[PDB]
C-alpha cells in the first residue's frame, strides 16, 4: 500500500503555504474582521510604523493577540485595535410615575452609537445626546442648574424627574459662610 | 511557499481515516499552516495501526 | 497594587489552555468537527469560569476588608474632626485636641 | 447550559461597586451644608493657609493634598472588563473636605451637632 | 431580599444540565446503562457541588457582614440605652440624651 504522512505542527498561522482562490483588496480603516495569511480576528485597523526585523513575519502580544499585518504582494505594515464595547444602563424613574427612560452607554463615543422594534431605532441616532466622561447617555436633557443627587451616575452626574428626564451635576448642599 | 490545494484530497476514494485534525472546526482550505512535510513511504500495508 | 495584580492575574488566565489544544478564541474554529472542539470549548470555559469565580471571591473578601477599614475611617473622621474625643489612642498619640 | 453563574458574578461585582460608592459617600459627606473660610486670614497666629485650598492653583486642593496625590500613583481593557467612574469626582471630594475644614476652623465642633455657631479660634483652642 | 435571591438562585441551578443530556436523574437511570450513567452523572454532581460551594461562600460573606452589623448594634445598645455617650455622631445628629 502507498501511504503518505504530514508533519503539520501548527504553531505559526501567518506562513507562506496557502493557496485559497479567494482574493480581496486590503482595507485601511474599517471595523471588520481580517483573515490575512490564515490569521483570524476582529477589531479596527490603524496604520503606524515599527522597527520590525525584515526576516521576521508578524508580531504577537499579550494574550496572543497579534497587532500587525503584512501584505504578501506589497511590502507595508499596519496595526490593529479591538472594537469599542461596553454595557448599556437604563435610567428610569418609578415605573408608575412614567414610562419614558434614558439609556446610558458605557465609555463609548456618541459617533458609533447609531451603528451599534421601531422605537429602538430612535435611541440609535439620538436626538438629545449627552456626552459625559462616565458615558454617552441619551434621552435626558442637560440643565445648567444643579439639584440634589437622586439617581447615581458616575463622575458627578445625577438624573432626576421634574415631565422630562433631566441630567445634571450633583450639588454638595447649599452653601453658606458663617 | 506554495498553494497547497488540499481540495484534491476529496477526489478519488479509498484512503483511510484522517484520525488527526487536532485544531478546531470550520473550513478546510483557509489556514496557512506552518510547514508541509511530505514523507511518503511504502509498507506491506497489513496493519496501519502503528 | 493588590487590585492591579489581581486584575493582571485574571487576564493572564486566558493564555493557559487548561489541557485543551489551543488557548485563543480565533483558534476555536478552524477545520475539524464541532463536537471534537466542543469538548475543547467545555474544557476552556470550565477553567476560565473557575478563574473568574476565584477572582470574584477574592474581590468580595477584599471589599469586606476595605468596607471595615472605611467604616473605621468614617467613625474616626466624625468623632475626631466633628468634636474632641476622650478615647486614648483613637485620634492620635497623646491628648487629642482637633483633627 | 452551564447554569447561571454569570448572573451571580455580575451581581456580585455590581454590588461591590455600589458598596464603594456608598462607602465614600458615607466617609466624606458628613455635613449638609458647605462652609467657606472668610477672606481675611487671622486666627491668633495659627497658619491654616498651608492646610486650606489656595485659589492660585487651578485644582482646588491644598498643598498637602497636592503631595498626597502626586506621591501615590495597559491593553488589559479589551477583553471584557471595564472600570466605572466614582459617583463623586475628586473635585467634589476635595470640596467636601474644604467645607469640613472651614467648619471646624470657624464654628469649632458645633457644626456637626446642629447650626454652626462662630467662635474665635483662640477661644476654640481654649 | 438578598437571602431570598440567593436561595432562589441555588434551587434554580438544578434545572441546568451542566453539559449532561438531562437534568432529571430518573431519566438518566432509565436510558443510560450504569457503566455510562456513571460518567454522565459526574457532570451533574460536579455542577451542583460547585453551585452549593458558591452559595456557601456567599452566605459566609453575608454572615460576616451581618455579624459586624450586630456587633455595632450591641455596642450602640450598651452605650446609648444603658448609658449616655460622649461620642458625637454615634447617637444621632446632635448632643445625645437617651435612646
Ligand atoms: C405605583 O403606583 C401604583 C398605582 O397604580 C401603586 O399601586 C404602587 O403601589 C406604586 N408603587 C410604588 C413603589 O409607590
Ligand atoms: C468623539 O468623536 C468626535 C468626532 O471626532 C470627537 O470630536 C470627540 O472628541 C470624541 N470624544 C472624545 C471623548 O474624544
Ligand atoms: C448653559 O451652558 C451651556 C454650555 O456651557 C451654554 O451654552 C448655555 O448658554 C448655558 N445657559 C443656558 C440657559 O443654556
Amino acid at each position: 500500500y502507498r501511504v503518505v504522512v504530514l508533519s503539520f505542527e501548527l504553531l505559526h498561522a501567518p506562513a507562506t503555504v496557502c493557496g485559497p482562490k479567494k482574493s480581496t483588496n486590503l482595507v485601511k480603516n474599517k471595523c471588520v474582521n481580517f483573515n490575512f495569511n490564515g490569521l483570524t480576528g476582529t477589531g479596527v485597523l490603524t496604520e503606524s510604523n515599527k522597527k520590525f526585523l525584515p526576516f521576521q513575519q508578524f508580531g504577537r502580544d499579550i494574550a496572543d493577540t497579534t497587532d500587525a499585518v503584512r501584505d504578501p504582494q506589497t511590502l507595508e505594515i499596519l496595526d490593529i485595535t479591538p472594537c469599542s464595547f461596553g454595557g448599556v444602563s437604563v435610567i428610569t424613574p418609578g415605573t408608575n410615575t412614567s414610562n419614558q427612560v434614558a439609556v446610558l452607554y458605557q465609555d463609548v463615543n456618541c459617533t458609533e452609537v447609531p451603528v451599534a422594534t421601531p422605537t429602538w431605532r430612535v435611541y440609535s441616532t439620538g436626538s438629545n445626546v449627552f456626552q459625559t466622561r462616565a458615558g454617552c447617555l441619551i434621552g435626558a436633557e442637560h440643565v445648567n442648574n444643579s439639584y440634589e443627587c437622586d439617581i447615581p451616575i458616575g463622575a458627578g452626574i445625577c438624573a432626576s424627574y421634574q415631565q422630562s428626564i433631566i441630567a445634571y451635576t450633583m450639588s454638595l448642599g447649599a452653601e453658606n459662610s458663617v | 511557499n506554495c498553494v497547497a490545494d488540499y481540495s484534491v484530497l476529496y477526489n478519488s476514494a479509498s484512503f483511510s481515516t484522517f484520525k488527526c485534525y487536532g485544531v478546531s472546526p470550520t473550513k478546510l482550505n483557509d489556514l496557512c499552516f506552518t510547514n508541509v512535510y511530505a514523507d511518503s513511504f511504502v509498507i506491506r500495508g497489513d496493519e496501519v495501526r502503528q | 497594587n493588590q487590585n492591579a495584580q489581581a486584575l493582571n492575574t485574571l487576564v493572564k488566565q486566558l493564555s493557559s489552555n487548561f489541557g485543551a489544544i489551543s488557548s485563543v478564541l480565533n483558534d476555536i474554529l478552524s477545520r475539524l468537527d464541532p463536537p471534537e472542539a466542543e469538548v475543547q470549548i467545555d474544557r476552556l470555559i470550565t477553567g476560565r469560569l473557575q478563574s473568574l469565580q476565584t477572582y470574584v471571591t477574592q474581590q468580595l473578601i477584599r471589599a469586606a476588608e476595605i468596607r471595615a477599614s472605611a467604616n473605621l475611617a468614617a467613625t474616626k473622621m466624625s468623632e475626631c474632626v466633628l468634636g474632641q474625643s476622650k478615647r486614648v489612642d483613637f485620634c492620635g498619640k497623646g491628648y487629642h485636641l482637633m483633627s | 447550559q452551564y447554569g447561571s453563574f454569570c448572573t451571580q458574578l455580575n451581581r456580585a461585582l455590581t454590588g461591590i461597586a455600589v458598596e464603594q460608592d456608598k462607602n465614600t459617600q458615607e466617609v466624606f459627606a458628613q455635613v449638609k451644608q458647605i462652609y467657606k473660610t472668610p477672606p481675611i486670614k487671622d486666627f491668633g497666629g495659627f497658619n491654616f493657609s498651608q492646610i486650606l485650598p489656595d485659589p492660585s492653583k487651578p485644582s482646588k486642593r491644598s498643598p498637602i493634598e497636592d503631595l498626597l496625590f502626586n506621591k501615590v500613583t495597559c491593553a488589559q481593557k479589551f477583553n471584557g472588563l471595564t472600570v466605572l467612574p466614582p459617583l463623586l469626582t475628586d473635585e467634589m471630594i476635595a470640596q467636601y473636605t474644604s467645607a469640613l475644614l472651614a467648619g471646624t476652623i470657624t464654628s469649632g465642633w458645633t457644626f456637626g451637632a446642629g447650626p454652626a455657631l462662630q467662635i474665635p479660634f483662640p477661644m476654640q483652642m481654649a
